[PDB]
């Protein structure tokens, strides 16, 4: 029924300006007040702004006040947030929610769009294979790995064999160290499967237009 | 600003047990204006409880809430694995609107020893000038775990990236990725590198060591 | 009749100044002013300090010098019925020594770790670090610590390897060595008694002021330094309305001046009879409170520096206790140039702040037991050896992985609110049973003049009233002990109450004991117990 989809957002440099949009459907849009809620990388929820049903009543947080401008189009059913002079602490995932009735809270949220503000610049990731030590271990199970290092910004898409085997796969979240992300992954499978079959690590980093599929060779 | 502090920050619970999280406001809040939100990992938040009492649509009867003024609480009669999430209380009484600190509910299971695997630097990386040793610790409980890095009998602390995973939706165990980064030079100067698992499951550390000899 | 005295007048002053001025001056008072709305907090602090704090500080130094005996024997010769007070006061200092010296050990441990240009608490790329590690100060809680926080929690303490006080874990031997070094320093200072102890405090008491001056200049020389001073002294006077701000000022004023530990009683016992205590009491009281006020600028000048250049909320960088000195402050030090220098003198100052304070605590026990048991006096070298050995062995619990949970328990229960009831009985016993007029008659014979009626009113009325009532309102706001996200078990809270009560219960304990021991009529046995030494 009701659906909310946040668009826009991405890497912006400090002082820059960007505007985010929220697509609304499944309900009468002019009848519900909307609000923008962002979630920091530390995962704390912070209300940004609220626009009325007619858009005649606006409220902002003291943090983003005057820098951010929340607009509304009831004709095309679109919610807008126009920012300016962005700062590094403005980095979060922005959610579109309603928001109409103050006593019942926000009953609908969107998928969300991610905004990253840093002076850092985009760089393609380097995917490396993880091959177990020569000889040595022989057992019922064996663990491989794929190391995605030195990329920015998030996110990246890592799958094994085009997403054929999702079982026994641990994909660790990236960790930002000195303006660079490092993401690894581990996959465990029976020794009868490998290397009697092809095991490849699929990594995708749309920011740099990087698509890399690479098999793990025992060499 | 009206601040909402939630406790506990993190809570471990066995399925079937009852759990209660508290939300306290700096300024008084109307019992009609306070709500609760449940957010599953990597997903969008969802309205859980509104007006301090009434459950939202789809929320099982196992959930409840109460309190008034500066004190409120959410309670689950019988906890289930599907109930594991981070819960956020909120107040609409006045602007600016403020979410609470949130309570992270994690399931608790039988202790499991980590399965440790060490890997040498890839050859394609060594050509790039860098060398990074990776060590995996998978499927263990609880989450807290510690890792030394030894390029020799000696230990090396600097230049290490650890990454914890989230709670497995099945076995409820965890995994850690520890990466020791070196230059293609510094790495080739030494041979035997050692990884470890220091965990509650053992008095002895779980050791994984490889040499460049093989 | 023949009892050793300070080899110099300054020996006693620096010994009392050294004992009075401690980490609490840096830890709390600056923080208290921030939360309580700045120079407006000076009012309740100053009011409670004037009526409650100083008069009792004056009373112990007076009682110690006049009766010329240790804490235990002193109350035995004053009000033999209340002699249990001397036991209650001493064994409190006995408890404190357990959890207090670990702070000095932490100071040394950070001091030892302080040789490098690259400080280990700077960035997040080390092994002890977690993916949730942040550069300076996000939140908290929850879940995301800092580089200075994770270094202290996940390495130094290794508290992350402990699930609570029930699990201590393995013993850290680098801390055990540090704790040993601490007790060793305490041992060779008190080794020969106040002979060496007197001239040792010339450093431990004075040194902190040297570093205080350096860090004061360096602190006000930094960007946004004035901004921190604002959060410090900004005068919101609406804070006086709250009930807790008065109990904090009271508990701070009492813990800062350190009456009721029997230390002032011991230290003053080595004074010459005709020496002027009233002058020493006033001077010492001022220097302590002044040191706190000064330290307030030192902390917030740096705290303001973090809220400007380091891009953090002053809300999250303002803290009391070890969290400030072992995490927040070092975090600010790590950024500024010549960081290795500031870190070294800072941690050294922390150690020199706790040492001379711990000295008084130890001496309070030794002097009190020595006057009671002459067998100890001749053997004193051997006595203090075993006592500290007990402290070290038991203190090994403080050196465990869950050691901080053990520390925070004693930091809570060991001595507090008991000192209030302990000091409450000291005031009542002196002003009522022993009597004020007889006490003022003593001071007249000593310094040449009787105490002004202002002092007598505080002793007899004000102090007991501003004690009994504030000590009561502290019990109303009582929270079962919890640290961070961890909540101490119900049995743990009970163990602390035994510790806090084991002293206070000595008051009625020895009271009833000596009451039934004395041959005579009940009223006569009462009179026997209310009569002083030669009276
Ligand atoms: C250093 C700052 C941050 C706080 C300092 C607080 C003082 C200014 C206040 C607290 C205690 C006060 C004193 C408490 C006791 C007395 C009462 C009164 O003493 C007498 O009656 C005369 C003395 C005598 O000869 O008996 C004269 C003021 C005086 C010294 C007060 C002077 C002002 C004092 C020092
Ligand atoms: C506040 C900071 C910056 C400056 C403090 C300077 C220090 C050196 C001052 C403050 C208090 C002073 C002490 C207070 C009074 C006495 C008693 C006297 O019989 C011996 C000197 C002695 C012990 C003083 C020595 C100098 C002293 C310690
Ligand atoms: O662990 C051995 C000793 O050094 C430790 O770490 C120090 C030391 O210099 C080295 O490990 C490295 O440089 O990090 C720090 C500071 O440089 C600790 O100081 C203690 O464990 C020991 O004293
Ligand atoms: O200890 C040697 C000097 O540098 C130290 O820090 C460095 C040093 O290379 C070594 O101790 C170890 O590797 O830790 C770091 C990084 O290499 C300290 O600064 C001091 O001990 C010395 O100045
Ligand atoms: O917790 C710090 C680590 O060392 C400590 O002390 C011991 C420990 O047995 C081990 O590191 C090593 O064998 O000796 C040191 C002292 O030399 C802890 O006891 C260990 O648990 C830790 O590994
Ligand atoms: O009840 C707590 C358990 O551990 C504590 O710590 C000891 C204990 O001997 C054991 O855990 C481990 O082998 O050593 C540590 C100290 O090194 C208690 O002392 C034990 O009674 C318990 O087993
Ligand atoms: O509340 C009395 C108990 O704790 C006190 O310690 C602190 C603590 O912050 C809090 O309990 C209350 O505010 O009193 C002081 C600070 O004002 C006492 O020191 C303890 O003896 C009591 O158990
Ligand atoms: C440490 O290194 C930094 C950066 O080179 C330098 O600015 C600082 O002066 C050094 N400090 C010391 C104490 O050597
Ligand atoms: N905080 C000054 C009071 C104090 C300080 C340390 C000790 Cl060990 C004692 Cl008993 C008393
Ligand atoms: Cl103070
Ligand atoms: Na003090
Ligand atoms: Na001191």
């Amino acid at each position: 029924e009701v659906q909310l989809v946040e668009s826009g957002g991405g890497l912006v440099k400090p002082g820059g300006s960007l505007k985010l949009s929220c697509a609304a459907s499944g309900f009468t849009f002019s009848s519900y007040a909307m609000s923008w809620v962002r979630q920091s990388p530390e995962k704390r929820l912070e209300w940004v702004a609220e626009i009325s049903s007619g858009g005649r009543y606006i409220y902002y947080s003291d943090t983003v006040t005057g820098r951010f401008t929340i607009s509304r189009d009831n004709a095309r059913n679109i919610l807008h947030l126009e920012m300016s002079s962005l700062r590094s602490e403005d980095t979060a995932m922005y959610y579109c929610a309603r928001g109409e009735v103050r006593q019942r809270g926000f009953d609908y949220w969107g998928q969300g769009t991610t905004l990253t503000v840093s002076s850092a610049k985009t760089t393609a990731p380097s995917v490396y294979p993880l091959a177990p030590v020569c000889g040595d271990t022989t057992g019922s199970s064996v663990t491989l790995g794929c190391l995605v290092k030195g990329y920015f910004p998030e996110p990246v898409t890592l799958t094994w064999n085009s997403g054929s085997l999702s079982s026994g796969v641990h994909t660790f979240p990236a960790v930002l160290q000195s303006d660079l992300y490092t993401l690894s992954s581990s996959v465990t499978v029976t020794s009868s499967t490998w290397p009697s079959q092809s095991i490849t690590c699929n990594v995708a980093h749309p920011a740099s237009s990087t698509k890399v599929d690479k098999k793990i060779e025992p060499r | 600003e009206n601040v909402l502090t939630q406790s506990p920050a993190i809570m471990s619970t066995s399925p079937g047990e009852k759990v209660t999280m508290t939300c306290r406001a700096s300024s008084s809040v109307g019992s009609s204006y306070l709500h609760w939100y449940q957010q599953k990992s990597g997903a969008s938040p969802k309205l859980w409880i509104y007006s301090t009492s009434n459950l939202a649509s789809g929320v099982p009867a196992r959930f409840s809430g109460s309190g008034s003024g500066t004190s409120y609480s959410l309670t689950i009669s019988s906890v289930e694995a599907e109930d594991a999430a981070t819960y956020y209380c909120q107040q609409f009484s006045g602007y600016p609107l403020t979410f609470g600190s949130g309570t992270k509910l994690e399931m608790k299971r039988a202790d499991a020893a980590p399965t440790v695997s060490i890997f040498p630097p890839s050859s394609e990386q060594l050509t790039s000038g860098g060398a990074s040793v990776v060590c995996f610790l998978n499927n263990f409980y609880p989450k807290d775990i510690n890792v030394k890095w030894k390029i020799d009998g000696s230990e090396r602390q600097n230049g290490v990236l650890n990454s914890w995973t989230d709670q497995d939706s099945k076995d409820s165990t965890y995994s850690m990725s520890s990466t020791l980064t070196l230059t293609k030079d510094e790495y080739e100067r030494h041979n035997s590198y050692t990884c470890e698992a220091t965990h509650k499951t053992s008095t002895s550390p779980i050791v994984k060591s490889f040499n460049r000899n093989e | 009749d023949e009892r050793e005295t300070w080899s110099g007048k300054v020996d006693f002053l620096l010994s009392v100044i050294g004992f009075a001025v401690d980490l609490a001056n840096v830890w709390r008072f600056p923080y208290l002013c921030y939360k309580n709305g700045g120079g407006a907090f000076l009012v309740p602090y100053g009011i409670m300090l004037a009526v409650g704090g100083i008069p009792l500080f004056y009373m112990e130094l007076a009682l110690g010098q006049h009766n010329r005996k240790g804490a235990i024997t002193c109350w035995g010769r004053l009000v033999p019925l209340f002699k249990g007070i001397g036991y209650a006061v001493v064994l409190i200092a006995f408890y404190v020594g357990f959890y207090y010296n670990v702070i000095i050990a932490w100071s040394l441990r950070f001091f030892f770790a302080s040789f490098t240009n690259s400080l280990p608490w700077t960035s997040c790329n080390n092994i002890w670090n977690t993916p949730n590690c942040r550069p300076f100060e996000v939140g908290h809680v929850e879940g995301f610590q800092s580089a200075a926080s994770e270094y202290f929690n996940r390495y130094i303490l290794e508290l992350n390897r402990s699930e609570g006080i029930h699990d201590l874990g393995a013993i850290k031997w680098d801390m055990a060595l540090c704790l040993l070094i601490v007790y060793l320093i305490c041992y060779f200072s008190l080794w020969k008694g106040i002979s060496t102890s007197g001239k040792v405090v010339w450093f431990t008491a004075l040194f902190p002021y040297a570093v205080l001056l350096i860090l004061l200049i360096r602190g006000l020389t930094l960007p946004g330094s004035f901004l921190g001073i604002q959060y410090y002294l900004t005068p919101n006077f609406s804070a006086i309305y709250k009930a807790e701000v008065w109990v904090d000022a009271a508990t701070q004023v009492f813990f800062s001046l350190g009456p009721g530990f029997g230390v002032l009683l011991a230290y003053a016992s080595y004074n010459k009879y005709h020496n002027n205590v009233y002058k020493d009491a006033l001077l010492t009281s001022f220097i302590n409170s002044a040191t706190s006020f000064i330290a307030g600028f030192v902390i917030f000048s740096v705290l303001g520096y973090m809220a400007h250049t380091l891009g953090v909320r002053i809300e999250d960088v303002a803290t009391e206790g070890p969290g400030l000195v072992f995490v927040v402050y070092p975090a600010a030090i790590a950024t500024m140039p010549a960081s290795t220098f500031w870190a070294l003198i800072f941690f050294m100052m922390l150690a020199t702040l706790g040492l001379d304070s711990s000295f008084g605590g130890m001496e309070a026990i030794i002097t009190a037991l020595s006057d009671e048991f002459p067998k100890i006096k001749r053997n004193r070298e051997l006595f203090v050896a075993g006592l500290f050995s007990l402290y070290f062995v038991v203190g090994l619990a403080s050196c465990t992985q869950g050691g901080f949970y053990f520390f925070h328990l004693l930091d809570r229960y060991a001595a507090g609110y008991s000192i209030l009831v302990a000091v409450f009985f000291e005031a009542i016993a002196v002003s009522w049973i022993y009597g004020t007029n007889r006490f003022s008659e003593d001071i007249r014979d000593m310094i040449g003049f009787p105490p002004g009626r202002y002092w007598q009113v505080c002793w007899r009325f004000v102090a007991p009233i501003f004690l009994l009532f504030i000590t009561v309102y502290g019990l109303i706001g009582y929270e079962p002990l919890t640290y961070a996200d961890y909540v101490y078990p119900s049995w743990a809270n009970a163990l602390g109450w035994c510790i806090a009560g084991s002293s206070v219960v000595m008051i009625p304990a020895v009271a009833i004991f000596k009451l039934l021991s004395t041959p005579g009529s009940l009223r006569q046995r009462f009179t026997i117990l209310t009569t002083p030494w030669r009276d």
